[PDB]
């Protein structure tokens, strides 16, 4: 008859059709007339009925088989077809005699019907095929009906979340077809969803409108390195030069800077090619323009961008010439190169280009020199490139003495100017220091300068002591000389004369701007006399306990440095303040989370000095690791993150330093499950903190022996020892069964009295799957008591 | 596999995939659709050994 016809010859195209692409274009030709007959005999449901069976063969195959693939492309070019066919007639505007937009609607609806009959099936695979087909035909099935269509997003807004993340990336595939609803489906996707795929299938896929554009990129930060990747590596590429127009400055700078200082080297390397290639491309190898974009007035990432492109492209960095021609046009712009290529040109040794690219030191001085006299007898841009100049300046060649006085006599002049920016008094100062021949040739030009300011604030006067303005100079310029002297104070006569004449009575009055560069002029002497930072300890703890929150920052940084450089000699003795007062000192401020910017600077320094076992106080080790865990600083990311980096590598780095972690880690797990369990109570500001569990295995992992950077040592055991007498101080079982299901993460092997002493604990403990856990260690155990006992 | 034999009327139990699915789960479960993380990584400040072997008013020295 002409029904098993039709089968027959649908199946024949679907028998070839499977193998190979090769005749497809012929199998929709065919499969085009089968139906045009089929419909003419009145056995349109005949052909539609077999389309179907045939289909739902490919359904159960797996994502990667390609022979379900194959039909599936079939079944899509055969949709595709038809429709062209109806696109045509009307674009070309001429009638269709067979019927073929009804057959088409019906064929499609047909389809539709039945592919989604599976669409919630068990089998993950029939459901991904489902959607795969969907997704596949969408742009082509044309206008359907109302019911059709909420019935298709239903379905899929309920394959959004399925369990599989293959079949929501195929349902994330359908979705961005209709988006114009669907646009905020898949918004909520890139943020919400655990899996990194469907995340990036969103990302790529969704419009890039200005209101997406926010929610894409904000992927950069994405915990998944791939995600961070394709932001830079096809999102931004994509746009193309739109990455300078459409798309805000302050989150375009944030970009950079996150891509460029990203703690992975894929990433890292995603955004320089996007910076050095394929930017620098976009706009025909104008490197100025692509400064121009970067910002160089307005942030410091181009430091690394730059350098990023001269690795990238060596070839243009022995274009980029310095002729006397070049300053009559000198813009920030050109400014920063001088500085970057100069800069990069000494770390990487390319002399080559040094000696005819940029001009001698005598030549340099006069341009430093003229932007010196423009600013100080836009204003921003002048100091922006007298500060540029000057970097290069500090790192310039003055073998020839004739460019060394040059420059000497221009810096030192512009030192003398009252009214230079700070930013220019450091980098002024620092030019100086390159310049002196040694430190006694600088401190007494850097002197010189400083009197000359206040004496001749005194003549003013006698038109008695300086005025205060007058004071805040000379102290930011001393700040900056005397970060740069590295001799006892002995040696040096005049810096002795500053001190009495100038910082103690900074030190001595206010406001804080003159007494804050006291105590920074004060610390910077203390590093070099440890007599001077003795007798001035009590100053500094006054500072701290009765200063404002900018001079707690000084002084305790100034206290910490002390200590690094002195150690505890500064402490514990006749005319010495008591350590146990500056402890106190510290954790009143660690713990005051009112100003959590000095919290870092306390969370920090602790972590210094017991590093250096300057301190080595149990109990206050102790205060350290609690305000780690502890969910009053969660707010405190810096303080977290300078936790979460000091003190592993404290017990990793020496096992005395080990040592101490086990002792109190028994102690702190206590009064930390105590906490959590009191986080429950009616007494709010849980999960503002980590589960004890987590801290568990966080103690137990930082007293992990092997860690160390040469025996077994045991350092471990006594902690366990100690974790189990604690045990048992608890109201819900269920931080029992945290602390006891951690266990088994211990290296057993040696001491036998110890060992032995630990079974002994954990027989007692023998009073719900925990009781597993513990029973395996007994046994792993009483396995090592029998070993060493016949070992005799 | 090797091919499929589109002619095999015989093919027993291929509806099957039209299934119900009657107690196993094809949805994710409720809690984990949202996160309000937003699965970013928190701000970083970069603590190295550099950052810390250096002296805070003197950052040029170093300490041990």
């Amino acid at each position: 008859d002409i029904n098993t016809k039709i089968f027959n010859s649908v199946a024949e195209v679907f028998q070839k059709a499977q193998g190979s692409y090769a005749g497809h274009r012929k199998h929709i030709a065919v499969l085009k007339k089968i139906q045009s007959k089929a419909v003419e005999q009145g056995y349109e449901d005949a052909f539609n009925f077999w389309f179907d069976k045939l289909v739902t063969k490919i359904l159960p195959l797996k994502k990667n088989e390609i022979i379900g693939d194959r039909i599936v492309k079939l079944v899509a070019a055969f949709i595709a077809s038809l429709e062209r066919e109806l696109i045509l007639a009307k674009k070309q505007n001429y009638k269709l005699t067979n019927d073929e937009e009804g057959i088409f609607s019906r064929f499609v609806d047909q389809f539709i019907r039945h592919v989604l009959r599976g669409v919630e099936s068990p089998d993950k695979n029939v459901r991904f095929r489902v959607l795969q087909l969907l997704a596949v035909i969408m742009d082509n099935i044309g206008e359907i009906d109302e019911s059709l269509f909420n019935l298709l997003i239903l379905s899929l807004n309920k394959r959004i979340y399925d369990r599989e993340p293959t079949v929501r990336i195929q349902a994330v595939f359908c979705l961005t077809k209709f988006q114009d609803e669907a646009t905020r489906t898949l918004v909520a996707s890139i943020q919400n969803d655990p899996s990194a795929e469907v995340r990036r299938a969103a990302m790529l896929n969704l419009i890039n409108d200005n209101n997406t554009r926010p929610y894409i990129l904000e992927r950069a930060r994405d915990v998944n390195i791939v995600n961070r990747r394709l932001v830079y590596s096809r999102i931004l590429k994509s746009m193309g030069r739109k990455c300078f127009d459409d798309i805000e400055p302050h989150i375009f700078d944030q970009l950079i800077e996150w891509g460029l200082e990203d703690r992975e080297l894929s990433v890292r390397n995603a955004c320089k090619r996007l910076i050095a290639h394929d930017w620098l491309n976009a706009l025909d190898g104008d490197l100025i323009e692509l400064l121009e974009k970067l910002d160089v007035s307005r942030s410091s990432v181009c430091v690394k961008a730059i350098e990023a492109l001269f690795q990238s492209r060596p070839d243009i960095l022995s274009k980029i010439k310095f002729p006397e021609s070049i300053w009559k046009d000198f813009t920030v712009e050109i400014a920063f190169l001088f500085r970057a290529i100069y800069l990069y040109c000494l770390d990487n040794n390319i002399t080559e280009m040094l000696e005819e690219n940029f001009p001698e030191a005598s030549k340099l001085s006069e341009h430093l020199n003229h932007y010196i006299l423009l600013r100080y007898h836009d204003y921003n841009t002048l100091e922006f490139i007298i500060e540029q100049l000057s970097i290069a300046a500090e790192r310039y060649d003055y073998s020839d003495e004739v460019g060394r006085r040059s420059m000497l006599t221009v810096v030192r002049n512009m030192l003398a100017l009252t009214t230079l920016s700070e930013p220019l008094i450091k980098i002024g100062i620092r030019v100086m220091k390159s310049l002196s021949i040694n430190e006694k040739d600088f401190v007494t030009m850097a002197i010189e300068i400083i009197n000359d300011i206040r004496d001749d604030d005194i003549e003013k006067q006698e038109s008695k002591e300086a005025s205060s303005a007058t004071i805040v100079l000379c102290l930011t310029r001393s700040s900056y000389m005397l970060e740069l002297v590295n001799t006892p104070l002995t040696e040096n006569i005049l810096i002795a004369s500053l001190m009495d004449t100038l910082i103690t009575p900074a030190v001595r009055n206010t406001a804080p701007n003159i007494r804050e560069l006291g105590v920074k002029n004060l610390g910077l002497c203390c590093l070099l006399d440890v007599k001077l930072a003795i007798d001035n300890m009590y100053i500094l703890g006054m500072c701290v306990s009765k200063g404002n929150a900018s001079l707690k920052y000084i002084a305790l940084q100034v206290i910490v440095d002390i200590f690094s450089v002195h150690g505890n000699t500064v402490v514990d003795g006749e005319g010495k303040v008591d350590s146990i007062s500056l402890h106190k000192i510290f954790y009143k401020v660690l713990k005051n989370n009112g100003l959590p910017e000095c919290q870092v600077i306390a969370a920090e320094g602790l972590c210094k000095l017991f590093l250096a076992d300057v301190f080595t106080d149990d109990d206050l080790f102790e205060t350290l690791v609690l305000s780690y865990f502890s969910p009053i600083n969660s707010s405190n990311e810096a303080l977290v993150q300078a936790f979460a980096f000091c003190i592993p590598v404290y017990c990793f780095s020496h096992p005395a330093h080990q040592q101490r972690m086990s002792r109190t880690a028994a102690d702190i797990l206590l009064r930390l499950c105590v906490l959590w369990d009191d986080l429950q109570s009616s007494v709010i500001p849980r999960e503002a903190m980590l589960k004890p569990n987590i801290i568990f295995q966080q103690l137990l992992f930082w007293t992990d022996p092997r860690n160390l950077v040469t025996k077994k040592d045991t350092v471990q055991l006594t902690f366990l020892i100690d974790v189990l007498k604690i045990y048992a101080q608890i109201e819900k079982k269920e931080i029992k069964k945290m602390i006891i299901t951690n266990i088994n993460a211990i290296f057993l092997s040696q001491d036998y009295s110890t060992l032995k002493e630990l079974l002994e604990y954990s027989d007692d403990i023998a009073e719900n799957v925990s009781k597993n856990a513990l029973d395996k260690l007994r046994n792993n155990l009483n396995s090592l008591i029998e070993e060493i006992n016949e070992r005799s | 596999v090797l091919e499929i034999d589109f002619f095999k009327t015989d093919d027993s139990f291929e509806d099957k995939v039209f299934a119900s699915k009657g107690r196993t789960k094809i949805d994710m479960p409720i809690k984990n659709r949202k996160n309000d993380t937003h699965y970013l990584l928190p701000d970083d400040f970069h603590f190295s050994t550099d950052r810390i072997t250096r002296l805070f008013i003197k950052p040029g020295q170093k300490m041990s």
